[PDB]
């Protein structure tokens, strides 16, 4: 289960060290650039992916939600590695980089869309009718119990590729006599990200 | 022969003891424009002498006029000047007003004409020293006869001699312009006699050997063997250069467009199924839907085209394509891979250097015209080297432009029918249309020819007539007549080719300009291509419908 | 010259220049040792070797010198001990055990390897790529200990032990105005 | 070169004071008579670009007749390119005569 | 210098006064010896290159005859005309940036040149042509200010030398700008017998230096690059006990 997912960052990592066109490795650089600026995100071409190997953008093809999270902590493994001295051995506020993807497939208009396109990657164009208020979404909860009294950490990403996709508290406690979900949230030491819906037409 | 194959480093030598200089170029080459095989044997040369360290310069001209007004130009210093592309089917001191003993000392020059068309001059042969050509292994054998009737012709009854000399003359003569051999594969033989060959080498001789596919489908297939030896004789790390025989198709930018647009615009298939009218579109997706094959899917991008039915392919058209009689489309090409950037195919290469040959960037406008196509004709040289490709990807997307706009230009010509049927040869004009502009480049002409030959070749006629097109350009008022030979199909065996169709529009046109004052300009280096005034065209027609083809 | 600005820096063509004016190793293809021909005689490089030369052996040439016999097939150059994978390996494992140190390396760092690659293609034993990639991180490694290190400028002086041409000229303008502009504050200060 | 170069940069300098003009041809007299010293065989208007190849490729950019070189004669015919030595032909780049370095 | 070990050290001596001029902020003395023996040896290079190719052109054109073997031929002379061209182009770039730095002093040079007491003299540091070249540039540029604009000032204020008042014209060179050196220790292969060099722990011969204004003492070592400012370091570099990167 686990190797699995090893061999794949394993791949994704092997790719973005690699990939060189004449004498330039591009996305080291485009990461160097953009760590210097504050900016914790990458843009990955598609044709490069499918010229470099075929299977990896075969499987991103298959099951994106499940896939994407493992190229998008790849990134950031690989920024920690090329951006911060062991010194045989701290701050480390890198959180899990952002990964932005590019295409040049065939345009499907929004009326083309039917039951086979459920969790696929699709390219649309439309406009742009009304854009709502930001909205705060948890990445890192600090959990509390209050009979045991311990304290817990859940990390949770943001692909779901189900309805659910939600653990909201495990049942019974970390091993006396606990309840079922006796467990709270600290709101202070968690970390949030920023979510915004839109409208297209 | 002058210089026979196994005598070409000989001469080549000669050339280093004519040219190698500190600081003074001592070789200039003029070369064929408008044409693929001039301009691979050009790019292999300049990278031969740059080997060496032999400094040149590389000049290209259009017409005869600039032929003789460089050679006008030149000076005594250049030692050797190199003509390849032309220049066999004339001879060069009546044009050149060369004087043997203005240039004795003997080689105060040396002039290496290096040219593909088989009839040419037999006195530039045998009769003059300082001009000089390379034999494909044509004199030797075929010319056995001529010679002696020429070397004899160089008491009362000796008249039957002169009378047979005569006789043998003529008969070689009267005979229709042909290719039969490749430049650049003799300068690639050249260079595996001497011991220079590499991976560019044999790309430039496989560009050069399938720029020939069209026209010359013979030459390519007695040509084919020896790249294939030769390609077999000579991790995916980002330096590999691969050079494979993969399975390839006559389709039109099948791996840069949808597979769609390529069975739709594929000539051959667009001959065998009648794609001008609605009852080709019909049996178009008639097939698409026996192979399988969703339309929305087969309407995309071949990167993102589905991985399994790309790996099928091949399974799914040998069992499908063998009802509709399209099962010669399926042959072998070569495919070049370099780093992560892609595969290519020769078929494909040779497309996109002639659309970008064809669009890129009185007599005055005329010399305009010249000056931009030499310029284009710099900028296909150019996108040669493998550290430009936004020269090429320029180049696939006019290709495809060009096509769409021949194809929308041929279905009109099919159904108004302006293809007149005469007695002797079938006649088109294009007096009104569209898009007019683009038709004044030669080669234009001749891809639209190329198609309309292969339309009506694909037909029921067993009628075999040479077909004349004419185009018009209101600047000028004149009309660009191209003379075209009839083509088999492709499907065709072997037997029924003795001799490829020769082509006599050279020789009309030329002899109704000797017997009539005509405005004509006969300057462009193919012979079949002239230009005519609007006013003048009818009845030299009619002159050439009352003469001896 | 001036070209605006461009008397006080030296330009990176300048910078090449001066490297490629530097001995090399070479093993000749041909042969012209004197008949016991035509004497070099350059004024600005020991002929001695250039004229008592003979093939399949081993003589010390200027860089251009070797880089003009390889356009011609009269070269083979001997690559140096530093570019190979065995010693790069060291070195990289050096500079990580050391988070303080600038690694012993020679000035020539980078320009050498780039012109030895544009050039010398074939003559490597180890293949290009991997080379490349070592030297690449190599110069990630020293760019991270770079930045690190100048986060404090001191007014008085600084000292940078291992540095090479490149990473010092492209450094250069930016601390000398910041040190002039400290020296200067603390001047008017006093 | 000191020549002001008024066959070619503004055409007709009349933008410049008339001191400014006399200043400009005092200072290109200043510049001739510099070279014509003891360096008078060094092309001080010359290049600074180090030299780094022997050997170069070089297009043809405006049309001319025939210029005679050391040893040899170079005909400029437009539209064409030439493979000579780097340093002969540095004069008629700087000109704008030649292209594609 | 007074004799030769090697034209090659001629050329080292070019090349390292050519990169101590560049990025020196302050205009050096002039080495006349150095390029009185160069320019003989570019004069007489050119001389036997020029009759060698002549010799051969003679060959070559009065018959037939043989023409030359490319071997051991082209190369040499080919190798000799691209020297000259480098050697030519660090000379042109050399005095070039002379004659830059003389543009920007030429008002404090003239200054200090008529002072009787200093001892430094503007013979020493500038060639006869330069000195041509200052007087009639300072001449031509005065005459322009004076007729442009110097016409119509009161007398109180119409020299361009005035030292008085609000702000001065006269532009010192900045002898405290911030130079990166290289202690290159001594010349000599002995690298221990000068007076200056001391020992820290572990060895290590270095010499101490001393700022003034920071009332500070510095330890420069042999081979570690230093970036240090320019007014206490003049000896050092004129003694070629550093040499500036
Ligand atoms: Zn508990």
């Amino acid at each position: 289960n686990d190797d699995d997912n090893t061999e794949i960052i394993k791949s994704f990592k092997n790719f973005i060290l690699e990939f060189r066109l004449d004498s330039q490795f591009i996305y080291r650089d485009q990461l160097r650039n953009n760590i210097l600026v504050k900016n914790y995100s990458l843009t990955v071409n598609m044709e490069h992916l499918i010229g470099y190997n075929e299977d990896i953008y075969k499987k991103l093809s298959d099951e994106p939600s499940d896939i994407i999270p493992l190229f998008e902590t790849a990134i950031t493994q690989v920024a920690k590695r090329i951006s911060i001295l062991s010194r045989a051995q701290l701050l480390n506020s890198l959180p899990t980089f952002q990964l932005i993807l590019n295409s040049n497939a065939n345009q499907i208009p929004l009326r083309d869309l039917d039951s086979e396109h459920v969790s696929k990657i699709v390219r649309l164009s439309g406009i742009i009718i009304s854009t709502s208020v930001l909205s705060s979404r948890a990445t890192y909860l600090s959990i509390m119990c209050r009979n045991c009294r311990h304290t817990t950490s859940i990390t949770i990403n943001n692909f779901n590729s189900i309805t659910g996709n939600t653990v909201s508290l495990p049942r019974s406690c970390l091993s006396k006599n606990c309840g079922p979900d006796p467990y709270i949230i600290i709101h202070e030491s968690s970390k949030f990200i920023d979510q915004q819906f839109l409208k297209l037409q | 022969m002058y210089y026979g194959i196994s005598q070409f480093s000989e001469a080549y030598n000669k050339i280093l003891r004519n040219s190698s200089s500190h600081s003074s170029c001592q070789l200039v080459i003029f070369v064929s424009c408008l044409n693929i095989d001039a301009l691979c044997a050009t790019k292999m040369l300049s990278l031969l002498f740059k080997k060496q360290l032999v400094q040149s310069q590389i000049v290209p001209i259009f017409g005869y006029s600039e032929l003789r007004r460089h050679y006008s130009q030149l000076d005594d210093n250049i030692n050797s000047l190199l003509l390849v592309g032309f220049g066999g089917v004339i001879d060069l001191e009546a044009f050149l007003e060369i004087d043997p003993q203005e240039y004795v000392i003997s080689f105060r020059r040396d002039i290496y004409v290096l040219d593909a068309h088989r009839p040419w001059n037999l006195d530039n042969i045998f009769g003059s020293q300082i001009i000089q050509c390379f034999d494909d292994g044509t004199v030797d054998d075929t010319l056995g006869e001529q010679k002696e009737a020429y070397y004899k012709l160089l008491r009362k009854q000796r008249k039957k001699q002169i009378h047979e000399y005569e006789g043998v003359l003529e008969e070689y003569y009267s005979q229709g312009t042909t290719v039969v051999n490749s430049i650049s594969a003799q300068i690639y033989s050249l260079l595996s006699a001497i011991g220079e060959t590499n991976l560019s080498n044999l790309w430039l001789n496989i560009l050069g050997t399938t720029s020939l596919d069209i026209a010359y489908a013979q030459v390519y297939n007695r040509l084919y063997p020896l790249l294939q030896d030769e390609v077999k004789r000579l991790v995916k790390t980002p330096d590999t250069l691969t050079l494979n025989i993969q399975p390839d198709y006559y389709l039109f930018l099948l791996r840069h467009s949808s597979l769609y647009d390529s069975f739709y615009y594929s000539n051959y298939v667009n001959a065998k199924l009648s794609l001008w009218n609605e009852n080709g579109k019909k049996r178009l997706h008639k097939m698409f839907a026996r192979m399988g094959i969703p339309l929305s899917t087969a309407q995309e991008t071949w990167l993102y085209m589905d991985h399994s039915i790309k790996r099928e392919l091949g399974i799914i058209f040998d069992k499908n394509l063998d009802r509709y009689g399209l099962q010669d489309i399926i042959r072998d090409g070569f495919v070049r891979t370099l780093g992560y950037r892609g595969s290519i195919s020769a078929s494909e290469f040779v497309e996109a250097l002639t659309a970008l040959l064809e669009v890129g960037n009185s007599a005055q406008k005329l010399t305009n015209l010249r000056k931009r196509w030499v310029s284009n004709f710099w900028l296909s040289w150019d996108a040669l080297d493998d550290r430009k490709v936004e020269l090429l990807n320029r180049g696939i997307q006019l290709a495809q432009d060009l096509q769409r706009a021949i194809f929308n230009t041929g279905v009109a010509i099919l159904e108004k029918k302006l293809i007149k049927h005469l007695r002797i040869y079938r006649l088109c004009v294009l007096q009104d249309g569209p898009d007019l502009d683009l038709y004044r480049n030669p080669l234009t002409l001749l891809r639209l020819g190329n198609w309309l030959i292969e339309c009506c070749a694909e037909s029921e006629d067993k009628q075999l007539l040479p077909m004349v097109l004419a185009s018009i350009d209101e600047n000028t008022d004149t009309y660009l007549v191209a003379g075209l030979t009839p083509r088999y199909p492709r499907g065709l065996d072997t037997i029924h080719t003795k001799k490829p169709i020769l082509n006599n529009f050279s020789m009309a046109f030329q002899q109704i300009t000797a017997e009539t004052d005509a405005k004509v300009r006969i300057d462009n280096f193919e012979s079949s291509i002239i230009e005519i005034r609007r006013e003048d065209l009818s009845p030299f027609l009619e002159k050439l419908t009352l003469s001896g083809l | 010259s001036l070209p605006a600005h461009l008397q006080q820096t030296f330009s990176p063509e300048e910078i090449q220049f001066i490297v490629e004016n530097e001995p090399i190793k070479i093993f000749p293809r041909i042969t012209t040792r004197q008949k016991i021909h035509t004497r070099w005689q350059l004024i600005t490089t020991d002929d001695k070797a250039l004229n008592n030369m003979v093939a399949m052996r081993s003589t010390e040439v200027v860089l251009w010198i070797a880089l003009l016999l390889k356009q011609q097939s009269k070269c083979s150059i001997v690559a140096p001990q530093w570019l190979t994978t065995k010693e790069l390996d060291r070195k990289i494992q050096y500079e990580k055990t050391h988070p303080d140190r600038f690694s012993e390396l020679p000035w020539n760092w980078l320009v050498l390897a780039r012109i030895l690659f544009n050039k010398a293609k074939d003559d490597f034993h180890d293949p290009i790529h991997e080379l490349r990639g070592k030297i690449q991180d190599l110069r990630e490694i020293r760019q991270i200990k770079v930045l690190k290190g100048l986060k404090y400028l001191n007014e008085s002086h600084l000292q940078l032990d291992n540095l090479s041409l490149l990473e010092i000229n492209e450094l250069r303008p930016f601390i000398t105005e910041i040190m002039d502009k400290l020296r200067e504050i603390h001047t008017a200060s006093l | 070169n000191g020549l002001d170069l008024m066959s070619s940069s503004q055409q007709d300098t009349n933008n410049l004071s008339h001191q400014e003009q006399e200043y400009l041809k005092e200072y290109c007299d200043l510049i001739t008579d510099l070279k014509s010293g003891d360096l008078v065989d060094i092309d001080l208007s010359g290049s600074l670009v180090p030299p780094s190849d022997v050997f170069i490729d070089v297009r043809v950019l405006k049309d001319a007749g025939e210029i005679q070189t050391e040893y040899g004669v170079f005909n400029l015919i437009k539209d064409s390119q030439f493979f000579v030595r780097q340093s002969d032909v540095e004069r008629l780049i700087q000109q704008g005569y030649l292209q594609k370095i | 210098t007074q004799i030769y070990v090697s034209p090659q050290q001629d050329f080292s001596d070019l090349m390292k006064s050519w990169k101590n001029e560049r990025c020196s902020p302050e205009l050096l003395p002039y080495p006349h010896q150095l390029m009185k023996r160069l320019l003989n040896r570019i004069s007489m290079q050119s001389q036997l290159i020029e009759n060698i190719s002549m010799g051969f052109l003679d060959m070559q054109n009065a018959s037939n005859a043989n023409p030359p073997m490319p071997n051991e031929s082209k190369l040499p002379l080919l190798c000799m005309e691209t020297e000259l061209e480098r050697l030519k182009f660090v000379i042109r770039s050399y005095i070039r940036c002379r004659l830059s730095k003389i543009d920007k002093f030429s008002l404090y040079l003239r200054q200090l040149n008529e002072d009787e007491n200093s001892l430094i003299s503007l013979t020493d540091l500038l060639s006869k042509d330069e000195i041509k070249y200052h007087d009639t540039h300072s001449l031509i540029w005065l005459k322009l200010v004076n007729d442009s604009i110097l016409k119509y000032m009161p007398e109180e204020l119409q020299a361009i030398n005035d030292t008085e008042g609000s702000v001065n014209m006269i532009d010192e060179p900045d002898w405290n700008k911030f130079v990166f050196i290289h202690v290159n220790g001594p010349p000599d292969g002995k690298w221990n017998e000068d007076p200056l060099l001391q020992e820290n722990e572990f060895g290590k011969p270095c010499y101490t230096v001393t700022i003034p204004d920071l009332k500070e003492e510095v330890e420069l070592t042999i081979g570690s690059i230093y970036v240090m400012r320019y007014e206490v370091i003049r000896d050092l570099l004129r003694d070629d006990k550093v040499a500036l990167i």
